[PDB]
DNA sequence: ACGACGTCTAAGAAACCATTAT
RNA sequence: AUAAUGGUUUCUUAGACGUCGU
């Protein structure tokens, strides 16, 4: 029942980390690209079943169960299935096990780099493992530039002496129960070397505390060594910590080992920290005295900003016409009113609503205005104002992209210039601007084309009227106008719409609007957009540009050079 | 000028059916060739059971009798094909329930109908459904009918009956199909038949179809959020994640709770470095555990919001140092809509085309931004006319609307991203139309977040595909 | 430095209506 | 909730500036 918490196994490792040893496994290498024992087991079992889909796992598992194979997840499948598939072919067995555990992907992850870094500085001294790959060696060599001292079954005979000469760091690869064959069939005294390496583990575990990650308990000699180490007096003085991805799949053999350690008396817990990379990253977070060079190698540095080059113009003809009109103007001149005492945007808006000025205003670090001097002198008494100058706005695209207030200000200057000296109305709904058609003057020739675009079967249509089931409501044809900055350029977005006269009473005409725009398909929408563009900008499609002026007879006006042709593209080749 | 570079079109993805035959039309392919799972006989049969009041049981039975007989489409006849019956399209019989699989909740139904009960209704329903906890090898999918009176309990400023029922039923390992009064109406029987038969086959354990272009080394992840709105002065936010294959199955997902849910109560949908790293590490672990320890060479991550400074670095620190990572944000609202203009044909000048822009068109706007349509004219799927396009959203909008992609990482081109998104659009088995507006990653992340939101405890577990579909 | 509240724009989830593919 | 997703009404979030006090 004594099981530690995720957070409780992070302050203990923070306090004392020098008296800690590790026992890695296959799972710790899984994120590096090398499949674990279970992945090979399913591969061999599928190979015995004869790119194949993994969606038939249950059927082949049931067919395994029918014959009487040991069990699923039982610590017997590895050797059994290896022998069954490869018979007695030793060379083929080596060829297979050297191809799926080769330096193929062998790509390092965050956990391996963190462990190599902790091996660099004198934080972790001895690391044991059952793997026979080069993930830890490669990470240590990359981070440090030196070579680790690896002791395995190739004539080491130095591990136990190394602990005494304190020759850290000490990485000891152990054979276990199945590396290439079984441990039984190694005649040339290689079992004595394994016994010596295991005997070194007793002295190693006498002083240190153990943290086992990525191990399942498959082997038998490893478990016997762990039990023998536990049998030693005051073994693991700092305790034993077995970290698992989840308790629900916590390896009853591992649970039995934890129970035995608790029974004999050992600070042993069954900790759950998720994956290996997660635990190693969280451990790396709370580390003191980190060298500057190491931190660059451990965590991934800043990634370069994304930049995909834009193609050129196209030549195919199923063309695409958008609804955005380019804006060429990039330099305008506005006014600045230096004040004796600074104000806020809310107070400026309230004062604007107080007396109606024939000018536009907005507030930044300095207050900007467009219009006439007497207008601002009406909105601002002569006592408070000191001097009135000018404020250049070069490259309006970047200023609009960066600053938000300038966006709204330029949008309103542009629309005031557009709707000026024209019969079109001006309405606002949720900060969006519209160009509604007046009911009184919806009969002259300037709107005639629009009528032709809203008719049926060549007949003329109506651009203003009253809602059918409403004796108070009325409706007109409008268009929403927006200003958008994209790619360092300014576009005006146009979208035809229908305006209802009482703004608060628009939910009573939803069905009328939906019926009105139901068959406004590609051709009708094309014609409606063309008619609206002709209405707003005067010149019909195909014209280059038209200049629009805001407050033309004023000291601080606004001239714009909006383009009439809408943005389009052609297909490649 | 006003030249928007050059656009390209992604060809309509092909779907794979029984005996590796390819077709772009899902229903037509299912009618001619059959489901993908029929090759190896994955679901042996589809057995149903009922859970509804007796006064409303008969009508439920009626729908089953309609699921094994043909039907003809009365609406949307340009796309929908004739339904042939369950043991003619899916090659597997639809088995009716027996006497012992006709559970009832008679005394407990009309009382909550006349009342406004919330949680107690759901837990009582689940308790009634728990009476068959042992004999769970008698059916594959359950058909549950919530009457038009239970509408009051259905939901009121928060708690959702369907979501909570699905949440309580997921640990019990039994798929559920809920039938309301809408499925027994609409005057177009073929639509309902095609929508329910495919769902029942998928929930039974089948794979109705698959993507034909499956031989790529890629994987796809989606992240979405949902507002919890507890009855207080705060506003919680919850997120989820999934993994998909180039063939587009993705049968599992990780339901992880961001950090220690004791004194956090996050207020914005933005993960920190550690939380993003933990989520992505667990997702990679699940994908490796499902595919025999195989690591993809390239990863696509889709999100509805932008990627902050911590999120990008956490994403880059969850996979290997040799796996290409491409992070994309998908924006559903845009100021562009675009029109189609046909070229000069034989003695015919350029003019606006009749049907709208093609579905797979994509337009580059900025060195990191693109417009993808995923909605528009589609060729080759019309039933009546052989050479006339199909616009699926013609009853709602005259014109299609694009989406935007921001592409916070990567170095490749737009073609791979657009192709992956367009292919992922077409593999939703809960949807009976031709495609969707968004890829299945975002859709499934949203639905998983919506289900996970209505839960008092942490629930750090890995659930199944069909349990929420 | 940095805590409060204003302002602006961009974008999305919740919840309730609506109609069915030239 | 067989589905598709368009509207309407509210609600937030993020970023960017401002004033005050600390
Ligand atoms: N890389 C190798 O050297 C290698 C590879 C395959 C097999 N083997 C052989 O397997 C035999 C037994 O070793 P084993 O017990 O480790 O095999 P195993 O497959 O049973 O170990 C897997 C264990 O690690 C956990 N795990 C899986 N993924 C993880 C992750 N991403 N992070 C943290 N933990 C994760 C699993 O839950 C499991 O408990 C060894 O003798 C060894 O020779 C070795």
């Amino acid at each position: 029942m004594d099981v530690l918490t995720d957070n409780e196994f992070y302050q203990h490792y923070l306090q004392n980390s020098q008296h800690m040893m590790w026992f890695l496994g296959a799972g710790t290498s899984r994120s590096a690209g090398l499949p674990t024992a279970s992945d090979i087991i399913w591969d061999l079992k599928h190979r015995y079943y004869c790119i194949n889909n993994h969606a038939i796992k249950s059927k082949i598992q049931s067919y395994m169960d029918s014959k009487g194979f040991p069990l699923q997840w039982s610590p017997e499948e590895y050797s059994f299935y290896f022998e069954l598939v490869f018979r007695d072919d030793y060379e083929a067995q080596r060829k297979y096990l050297l191809e799926a555990l080769a330096s193929r992907k062998v790509s390092l992850n965050i956990g391996h780099r963190v462990l190599a870094a902790l091996l660099e500085m004198n934080q972790t001294k001895v690391v044991f493992t059952t793997n026979f790959d080069d993930v830890i060696e490669t990470a240590f060599s990359d981070i440090s530039g030196k070579h680790l001292s690896v002791y395995h079954l190739e004539g080491s005979y130095a591990a136990l002496s190394a602990l005494n000469t304190e020759a850290f760091p000490i990485y000891a690869k152990i054979h276990g129960d199945f590396r290439y064959q079984k441990i039984k069939n190694l005649t040339p005294d290689l079992q004595t070397n394994d016994r010596e390496i295991h005997k070194c583990f007793l002295a190693a575990a006498i002083r240190f505390g153990l943290v086992v990650s990525g191990y399942s308990g498959r082997d038998e000699n490893v478990m016997t060594m762990l039990r023998a180490a536990i049998d030693q007096n005051n073994a693991f003085p700092h305790g034993l910590y077995w970290t698992v991805p989840s308790i629900s799949k916590s390896e009853p053999a591992v649970q039995d080992l934890i129970t035995y350690a608790q029974g004999k008396g050992v600070r042993a817990y069954l900790v759950e920290t998720g994956t290996f990379d997660e635990m190693l990253s969280k451990i790396w977070r709370q580390v003191k005295d980190k060298p500057a060079a190491i931190d660059a190698k451990v965590r991934t540095a800043r990634v370069c900003p994304v930049s995909i080059p834009l193609p050129g113009p196209g030549k195919s003809f199923p063309a695409l016409r958008t609804n955005a009109l380019p804006v060429v103007t990039q330099s305008i001149r506005c006014g600045v009113v230096t004040l004796a005492s600074p104000i806020t945007f809310s107070e400026l808006k309230e004062r604007i609503s107080q007396k109606s000025p024939k000018a536009l205003l907005t507030y930044t670090e300095k207050v900007l205005f467009l219009g006439g001097e007497p207008e601002i002198r009406k909105i601002f008494s002569n006592d408070e104002i000191n001097s009135i100058g000018q404020y250049y706005i070069d490259e309006i695209a970047q200023s609009v992209a960066a600053s938000t207030f300038l966006k709204s200000f330029v949008e309103e200057a542009i629309l005031t210039a557009l709707l000026r000296e024209k019969p079109i109305l001006h309405r606002v709904r949720h900060r969006t601007h519209y160009a509604v058609i007046p009911n009184a003057s919806a009969k002259d020739d300037r709107f005639l084309d629009l009528r032709k675009a809203v008719g049926f079967k060549g007949d003329l249509g109506y651009i203003t009227g009253n809602v059918t089931n409403a004796k108070e409501l009325s409706w007109a044809e409008a268009v929403s106008i927006r200003l958008e900055e994209r790619g360092g350029k300014l576009w005006i977005m146009l979208k035809p719409e229908i305006w209802i006269k009482p703004l608060d009473r628009r939910e009573e005409a939803t069905d009328f609007i939906r019926s009105r725009r139901r068959y406004r398909f590609n051709q009708c929408s094309y014609q409606i957009l063309d008619a609206w563009i002709k209405i707003l900008f005067g010149s019909i499609g195909g014209g280059g540009t038209v200049n629009i002026s805001c407050f033309p007879d004023a000291e601080f006006k606004a001239e714009f050079e909006i383009g009439t042709r809408t943005a389009f593209s052609l297909g490649v080749g | 000028l006003s030249q928007l570079a050059a656009h390209s079109t992604i060809p309509e993805p092909l779907l794979l059916f029984k005996d590796n035959r390819t077709d772009t039309h899902p229903l037509r392919g299912l009618s001619q060739y059959g489901p993908y799972s029929a090759c190896f006989n994955l679901p042996g049969q589809v057995r149903l059971a009922y859970l509804a009041p007796t006064e409303h049981m008969r009508k439920l039975d009626a729908i089953v009798r309609e699921l094994q007989n043909p039907a003809t489409p009365k609406e949307a006849t340009n796309y929908y094909v004739e339904y042939g019956g369950f043991e003619k399209v899916f090659k597997v019989p639809l088995v009716m329930p027996q006497e012992h699989l006709r559970c009832l909740a008679l005394d407990e139904c009309h009382g909550v109908a006349a009342n406004g009960n919330g949680l107690a209704l759901a837990d009582k329903i689940v308790q009634s459904m728990s009476g068959l906890f042992r004999q769970k090898h008698a059916f594959d999918v359950l058909l549950v009918y919530l009457p038009a009176s239970w509408k009051k309990c259905f939901e009121y400023d928060g708690f959702d009956l369907h979501d909570r029922i699905k949440a309580k039923v997921a640990p019990l390992n039994l798929p559920i199909q809920i039938i309301n009064d809408t499925a027994l109406t609409r005057q177009c029987r073929a639509n309902v038949m095609w929508g329910v038969s495919v769902a029942l086959y998928a929930k039974a354990g089948g794979i109705p179809w698959k993507l034909a272009d499956w031989d790529k080394d890629e994987a796809y992840i989606g992240l979405s959020y949902a507002i919890k709105k507890n009855a207080e002065g705060q506003e919680y936010t919850t997120c989820c994640s999934q993994v998909f294959d180039p063939d587009g199955t993705g049968f599992e997902f990780v339901a992880y709770d961001t950090r220690e849910f004791i004194t956090d109560r996050k207020g914005n949908p933005y993960l920190s470095y550690q939380e993003m790293q933990s989520v992505l590490s667990k997702s990679l672990h699940l994908y490796q555990s499902s595919h025999n320890g195989r690591m993809p060479r390239k990863i696509f991550i889709h999100k509805t919001t932008h990627f902050t400074e911590d999120e990008i670095q956490g994403a880059f620190d969850s996979f290997s140092s040799s796996t290409e990572i491409e992070l994309v944000q998908i924006i559903q609202s845009t100021n562009w809509y675009g029109l189609k203009v046909d070229g000069k044909k034989g003695d015919k000048p350029v003019a606006p085309a009749s049907y709208p822009v093609d579905r797979g068109l994509y337009q580059p706007l900025t060195e990191s931004e693109c417009l993808l349509w995923t909605q528009g004219s589609v060729m080759g799927v019309n039933q009546q006319n052989p050479g006339q396009p199909v616009f699926k959203e013609a009853a709602l909008t005259p014109l299609p609307n694009p989406i935007m992609l921001r592409r916070f990482s990567g170095n490749g081109g737009w073609h791979a991203t657009c192709s992956s998104i367009l292919a992922l659009t077409k593999v939703d088995w809960n949807n009976n139309t031709l495609y969707k507006k968004l890829p299945v990653t975002l859709v499934y992340s949203q639905v998983f977040a919506d289900v996970v939101k209505q839960t008092p405890e942490i629930v750090n577990e890995i659930y199944d595909y069909r349990f929420f579909m």
